[PDB]
């Protein structure tokens, strides 16, 4: 799905119960694959610190 | 004709310039201006944060 | 009683309402303007036809599938055939526009999807074949929305561009095209994207045929769904209108 | 780069209570995420991206 | 500098901070503060080592090239582009359209070659690079005339010593220069299409004043770039899939990044 | 741009979002705060933990069908388990606390359905056999919502709770829970209710083991409906956090 | 300056400042004066030349290593650590934690090589380093792109010339460089213990950016630091035992000093 | 932009400084400011020299 559009959908579904996890990935801006190809991981990897926060918008 | 300048910190250091080009000059290093509502908020009508975006 | 939802957009004889929206993006927060004399390098006096050419011109419409993977449309080669901006574009050396692009898809509230409606400045694409560069014909599409492609597009000795959307035929990430000004049709809260795009390039004015300055891409990144016995057929319509277009070096008319 | 010492957290979602759709509308959607940094972000020591590599000079 | 966070507290209202309509094409500024109860920190970091002056202006090599002191190659010539190097081409095309004034450090290097060359006792060699703007007479031979610089800027430097360098200007005809250009050059759609319809900046030529010995030499001259005074344009995503030619976009598919399992497994695989 | 419809809560670590609410029903009038010196009989000084006890707990979540009765939940016990508000309550003999009860229930345009979210001060409840009391484990379902019974529970030699929504195990009417700070989430106009409870009790502090001071009850008074496609599962999520929390006496930890 | 005495005279007082309870944990601040008839002197004597910044403050090589003109070894790579050498090492860590700049000075040293390689007549050698911050790519041979540095810095030296040499800013992470840590790097108190969970200044390549010759050259990269503009905080014991590791307190038992014979020896034995 | 200061003795020497960071300036070798009283006498109750330590 890293080879297509699908990487970027994160699938949700009405279930039979709830408490289920949706996603889960690590704060590592510049390192996690998920992370590492953003705009933000792009610049990040230019540089050897980093430091704040970070807005996670879900639409 | 020097120009006494502020050094990175957490003092001064002189500078003169021999050229009569400007092209001959140092890099400009110390400019830490900045304008992100030109990419983060490039919006037409004013998006105040409290606010329901869609009203 | 006002709502953020309601607009309406008049340029010359068009005018353009939304019941459903965002702002309006307006391009690198700069509105549209005429070159100034300080920036100026052409001498002679331009032709700035106004209402005749800053009008709202709209395209074909293309239809929205549940596999479609995105359009896109060269920017002065779209409107290079519309009514007086094609002409004056043609009569003319130099020419300079900015522009009020309005994407419209309407679905209703059974419906799902979201197109990424981006104006990429610049956008120079690749070859499938890696020696050579595509053709005219491959890149440029006039009012016919040229489309991207699902995956790779085979590398034999063409000049085919290489379409797969997730590279958006730039080499790039695709997820990261929303650097450009750009807006969403979520269908969910959305039913249009307004985008007005100022003058962008290195030069004060260049020919409208040789160079394409900004290229619209419509690219969903959640596909179109519905329940049976919701309407199959969704289509999006684009309406491009110019802004402040000037005009200098008159001659005979083309290109050559 | 990754450094326990240096760890940074995890990022998860949960369902709260279940996605509810009505008869007729898709019981399956998508998510989309989106990644910026705030006014306190701030990135130090210039270093090469490992993203960008080369074998001869290109032609 | 970067902004000091706020001392939050509990909050029970109908402003809501949190939810937005990324739809809108705006980016939204929501801040610790505004989601959970903070406490006040003073922040003096800087964001002094991102500015565009500090990411670009540092030496890269973008080429580098051989003569010899003797066969054919007795002198070197290159048509100037940033664009063979992957490094540096990838930090400017991080923008649609830069300008700015260049810093050229050069650094040639010599060895000694295998020759059944007897006696050999070097002297040592004085290299000249010549640039030869687009138009000029350009050196057909060690020897031609063209050498003489009369009125071509050129560098002579005595190995030994330290590393030629001289900053040249903003030498564009634009007010800008254009990084990419979805453009031909022909007014009939035609000819080359994209940048290279640009490039002219002319070449560089380098070669041995003196042979120096009866053995071979053969020298690699290396050109450093170093963009001094830079304004920066029109920003743009990082080039994701690996640059295929050094004349255009031209580029084989990559995935969006690499994988791991599960939306859940929380490490790279 | 505003709407009585929307809410933001932020108590600590977390934050609470509504796109569809009515007021916050804030218990007696009164707002949550600390004891006075004026109050105080315990003379040691308290522990207020703040950010770490005062946020938003979510317990389980818990299915309406359309037979479902009604559901409580005992008050200190349901976060006796739940991070440190449950450790400070076990450290310390005693303890005082005000809530932000919010109990979440989407459902769709299509549904049908409406609950009654009280806030029973003291449900003193009774027991199916009338010689004895219910049992400990009868009565209290640490963040597990205990439920309530349609029909009559059997009078054997038990120390069962009776059930019976009807007289909801306190022998009044129903219906007449109104008295006791509450809303309504009529699945037609609701998303949830949100009820801030003061500490009431006729003692400065008390025991959270011993004693539970306040009793959540979720019973639907109009039953869950839909037509078929419409989604069956619609789950309710209670998140409560407490209020400017105190504990006076500490000692080791637990309860005997 | 030093303190300097009091002209004192005899005494017979219930005033003790020669007895004391020394369990309190504070040093007695008795003086010559206080146990004696002292005359007055004027101390002009000065406590300058043991400041903590003239004490650390002094080039000292903290490693080297030998690359060579053909062959395997052909370019060199040391992850920076001042704990590979005692003496250095040793001064640093009279203080848990130490804050500095560096002046980093590279003595760069070749020596031809034994061969049967006839003729030879060398060229000169100019040299490359480069600093590969933690996390950048690594060069893998002496040729990979790496070597561009478009944003890592290097340094190009050609040999005859001065010791290369500059700066580098307080590096850390932490508001001070911590020179001991009685941690481990994961929270289950696993993994690594000690100060190497803390060390990551990257590493540290060398190189020739040309042969030279036709016969065999080996270089030797000698690293000094030269810790200028420090701060040090809580002090502690020398280091008694010698050093056995480069990435921990190893030590292996040693008695509290030297001896002699009976406490009455006035001789070291 | 210049700085003249004492040199050690038992005169002046005049400094200027050439680079924009303060980190590629001199070591700070003239700065004899001491406090023992961290180490020596660390007590929380004073401790008077002619007076008994315990009473
Ligand atoms: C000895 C004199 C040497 C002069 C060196 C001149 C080098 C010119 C550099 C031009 C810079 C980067 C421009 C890319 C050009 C383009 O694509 O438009
Ligand atoms: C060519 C540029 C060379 C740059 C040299 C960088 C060397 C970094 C020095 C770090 C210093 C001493 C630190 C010990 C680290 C630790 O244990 O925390
Ligand atoms: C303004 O600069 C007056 C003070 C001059 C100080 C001495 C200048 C040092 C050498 C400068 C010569 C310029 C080199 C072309
Ligand atoms: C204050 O410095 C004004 C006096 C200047 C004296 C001449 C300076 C000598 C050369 C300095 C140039 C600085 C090197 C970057």
């Amino acid at each position: 799905k890293v080879n297509s559009m699908e990487a970027y959908q994160i699938p949700v579904r009405s279930n039979e119960g709830s408490g289920t996890q949706v996603f889960g990935f690590p704060l590592q801006p510049g390192y996690s694959s998920v992370f590492s190809r953003t705009l933000l991981g792009e610049i990040l990897n230019y540089y050897t610190h980093w430091s704040g926060s970070i807005k996670l918008t879900f639409m | 004709g020097a120009q006494v300048s502020t050094q990175k910190t957490g003092i001064h250091y002189t500078n003169i310039n021999y050229y009569k080009d400007a092209a001959s000059n140092s890099a400009n290093r110390q400019d830490f201006t900045q304008d992100p509502s030109k990419f983060t908020e490039p919006v037409k009508d004013i998006m105040i944060k409290s606010l329901p975006a869609l009203n | 009683g006002y709502s953020d939802r309601v607009r309406s957009i008049t340029l010359g004889n068009s005018t353009i309402t939304t019941q459903e929206c965002a702002n309006v993006v307006v391009g690198y927060g700069v509105w549209p303007d005429y070159l100034k004399d300080s920036e100026a390098t052409a001498e002679d006096q331009p032709t700035q036809p106004d209402v005749a050419t800053c009008r709202f011109y709209t395209l074909d419409s293309v239809q929205w599938q549940k596999t479609s993977p995105g359009w896109w449309w060269k920017l002065p080669d779209a409107l290079s055939n519309l009514g007086l901006f094609g002409q004056n574009m043609q009569y003319h050396y130099l020419g300079r526009t900015g522009y009020t692009i309005h994407v419209q898809c309407n679905a209703s509230k059974f419906h799902q999807g979201c197109l990424l409606v981006v104006c990429v400045p610049e956008a120079e694409m690749g070859c499938a074949t890696l020696n050579n560069t595509p053709s005219s014909a491959e890149l440029l599409g006039g009012d016919t929305a040229k489309e991207f492609a699902d995956k790779p597009v085979a590398s034999g000795s063409n000049k085919l561009v290489q379409r797969v959307v997730y590279n958006a035929g730039m080499g790039v990430g695709v997820g990261n095209l929303t650097i450009f000004p750009h807006q969403w049709i979520n269908l969910r809260t959305n039913n249009s994207a307004t985008i007005v795009m100022p003058y962008t390039n290195s030069v004060p004015m260049d020919n409208m045929f040789r160079h394409n300055n900004v290229t619209l891409m419509v690219i969903p990144f959640v596909p179109l769904d519905y329940c049976p016995g919701s309407t199959t057929y969704v289509p999006i319509t684009v309406t491009i209108a110019p802004m402040c277009a000037e005009y200098n070096g008159l001659r005979l008319a083309g290109h050559q | 780069a990754s450094d326990e010492y240096t760890a940074g957290g995890f990022i998860t979602c949960w369902y709260q209570t279940n996605i509810v759709v009505p008869a007729d509308a898709q019981s399956s959607c998508y998510i989309m995420c989106f990644v910026s940094a705030c006014n306190d972000f701030s990135v130090r020591l210039l270093k090469d991206t490992p993203f960008i590599s080369q074998e001869n000079f290109f032609q | 500098r970067v902004a000091d966070t706020v001392g939050t507290g509990p909050t029970n209202s109908e402003a809501i901070p949190a939810l937005t309509a990324a739809e809108t094409g705006h980016t939204s500024q929501v801040v610790p503060s505004d989601t959970m109860q903070t406490r006040h920190v003073k922040n003096y970091h800087s964001r002094s080592e991102s500015t565009i002056e500090n990411f670009l202006c540092r030496s890269a090599c973008v080429y580098f090239t051989e003569y010899e002191n003797s066969g054919a190659k007795r002198y070197a010539e290159w048509v100037i582009t940033p664009r063979q190097a992957a490094q540096l081409r990838r930090k400017l095309e991080f923008f649609t359209y830069v300008r700015f004034d260049l810093e050229l450090t050069f650094v040639i290097t010599s060895t000694q070659q295998p020759s059944t060359t007897q006696n050999q006792d070097a002297q040592i060699l004085t290299h000249q690079i010549m640039y030869v703007p687009p138009g000029g007479p350009v050196p057909d031979k060690v020897d031609s005339y063209v050498w003489q610089t009369s009125t071509n800027p050129s560098v002579f430097w005595t190995e030994g010593n330290a590393p030629p360098r001289m900053s040249v200007p903003f030498l564009s005809i634009g007010n800008a220069y254009s990084n990419f250009y979805d453009g031909w050059s022909e007014f009939s759609r035609n000819g080359v299409y994209g940048i290279n319809t640009l490039n002219n900046m002319g070449t560089l030529y380098a070669r041995h004043v003196n042979a120096g010995s009866t053995g071979p030499i053969k020298s690699t001259i290396r050109i450093y770039f170093k963009p001094k005074h830079v304004k920066a344009w029109i920003p743009r995503p990082p080039r994701l899939c690996q640059y295929e030619k050094a004349k255009n976009v031209n580029f084989q598919p990559s995935g969006v990044t690499t994988t791991r399992q599960s939306i859940t497994t929380m490490t790279n695989t």
